C-alpha cells in the first residue's frame, strides 16, 4: 500500500520487503499549543476584526449540527 | 612421506560446461551457486560428467547457502539412479569482475576443501563470455 517503505533486493531489482510506515516526530512536538491559553484578555486590537474571525472560525465549529439541518455551508 | 594434495587439470566435458554457462547466465548479476559432479581417477584426471545446482546465494557467496543437508539429500538420490558420483568441487559466477572470488566466498570455499582436498573453485563470468571458455 503507498506510503509504506519497502525493501527492494540490492542484486536484482524486485521488491523483496516491507518496512514501518514513516511519520515525523517534529510534527507532534510542534502541535498543541492552545496551553497557555491566549483568549482574549493578552490578545486582542482591531475589535471589528476579532469579531468577525470569531463568527468564521470558533462558532461553526461548535454549532456544526444546525449548518447540516439547514442546507447551508 | 609428502602427499600429493594437488590441484590437477579439470577435465570439463561438452554437457557439464553448457550447464554452468546457463546456470550463470540467468543467475547474475545476483552472486550464484551450485556444485560438480563427477569422477576423479588417476592422480592427473578429473572429468566432471555432470553438475546441478544446490540452492541459488543471496548476497554475496554465502556460507548460509553451503549446506552439508542439501550435498546429502541429493547425494543419495544418485545412488539410487545407478549413477553415483561424488561431489568433485564446486562451481558459483561473480559479474563483479572476471576471474575473481569476493570476500564471503573463500570462507564458503573452505567447506568444500575440508570435504575433499581435490575441491576446486570455477569463476563463470557470463557479462564478458562470447566464447564461452573465455
Amino acid at each position: 500500500k503507498p506510503g509504506d517503505l519497502v525493501g527492494v533486493n540490492k542484486d536484482s531489482y524486485l521488491i523483496l520487503e516491507t518496512l514501518p510506515t514513516e511519520y515525523d516526530s517534529r510534527v507532534k512536538a510542534m502541535e498543541v499549543d492552545e496551553r497557555p491559553t491566549e483568549q482574549y484578555s493578552d490578545i486582542g486590537g482591531l475589535d471589528k476584526q476579532i469579531q468577525e474571525l470569531v463568527e468564521a472560525i470558533v462558532l461553526p465549529m461548535n454549532h456544526k449540527e444546525k449548518f447540516e439541518n439547514l442546507g447551508i455551508q | 612421506a609428502p602427499a600429493v594434495d594437488t590441484a590437477e587439470q579439470v577435465y570439463i566435458s561438452s554437457l557439464a560446461l553448457l550447464k554452468m554457462l546457463k546456470h550463470g547466465r540467468a543467475g547474475v548479476p545476483m552472486e550464484v551457486m551450485g556444485l560438480m559432479l563427477g569422477e576423479f581417477v588417476d592422480d592427473y584426471t578429473v572429468r566432471v560428467i555432470d553438475v546441478f545446482a544446490m540452492p541459488q546465494s543471496g548476497t554475496g557467496v554465502s556460507v548460509e547457502a553451503v549446506d552439508p543437508v542439501f550435498q546429502a539429500k541429493m547425494l543419495d538420490m544418485l545412488k539410487q539412479t545407478g549413477r553415483p558420483e561424488m561431489v568433485v568441487g564446486w562451481y558459483h559466477s561473480h559479474p563483479g569482475f572476471g576471474c575473481w572470488l569476493s570476500g564471503v566466498d573463500i570462507n564458503t570455499q573452505q567447506s568444500f576443501e575440508a570435504l575433499s582436498e581435490r575441491a576446486v573453485a570455477v569463476v563463470v563470468d557470463p557479462i564478458q563470455s562470447v566464447k564461452g571458455k573465455v
